């Protein structure tokens, strides 16, 4: 469970993933969620801090003096709700449900959200599978 | 925004 | 950066630790912090969700209908502020700064916070170093 | 710790 | 993504 | 509680 780090500190191998697991559990139970993200008809409840920790777009939105207190954010209605759902689940799990039938929507949504590492991954799967 |  | 998981999903190796790193950066910059924890004279700013994701005590406090909206929580004034600081840094980093001169305070604070895995680690260092 |  |  |  723990090891001697390169610094003096003892480091816990599973800590970061357990935190994320607990954050996702709080999300499932709707505990301390503080924003609803709307993508066309679909609503997604989340924690602002998790969104800011994974997305350049959400970082910018929630550091804007006008927008930081909003409890509802409406995204571009042309964003595919399934693409967003996949990326949100990714944020809270590290797992990206990338499939032939969603990859383009996922990539487009990741670009919009400024998750450049996921965009780059989608490009690489598109190229390597061509 | 609000939610209905 | 990513691998084929045991499930169908692609999984990102550094995602959970990068999230935690970004959460700690938001804490350093005092971005979206929503609670101050007071331990005697000392104040510690934090995100409720991170505290709830690491501590059974903070989970209970912030799921209590009366206490969940409080922006200041006062802990037992006999809690050692350095012990708390070490545990808070642990929550946001996975690194526990465990030393001869703090181990007892860290263990006592972890018990109070219901971080049983850190208590168990402190016990094991006390035993293995006896 | 696990959130229940 | 890195928070700046 | 409050902070001074």
């Amino acid at each position: 469970l723990y090891f001697q780090g390169a610094d003096s500190c003892i480091q816990f191998t599973r800590h970061a993933s357990d935190v994320l697991l607990n954050l996702n559990r709080l999300r499932s139970r709707d505990i301390l969620t503080d924003v609803v993200i709307v993508v066309s008809r679909e609503q997604f409840r989340a924690h602002k801090t998790v969104l800011m920790a994974c997305s350049g777009l959400f970082y910018s939105i929630f550091t804007d003096q006008l927008k930081c207190n909003l409890s509802v954010i409406n995204l571009d209605p042309e964003i595919n709700p399934e693409g967003f759902c996949i990326l949100l689940d990714f944020m809270y799990t590290s797992r990206l449900n990338l499939r032939e039938g969603n990859i383009m929507a996922v990539m487009a949504t990741a670009m919009y959200l400024q998750m450049e590492h996921v965009v780059d991954t989608c490009r690489k799967f598109i190229k390597a599978s061509e | 925004w609000r939610v209905p």
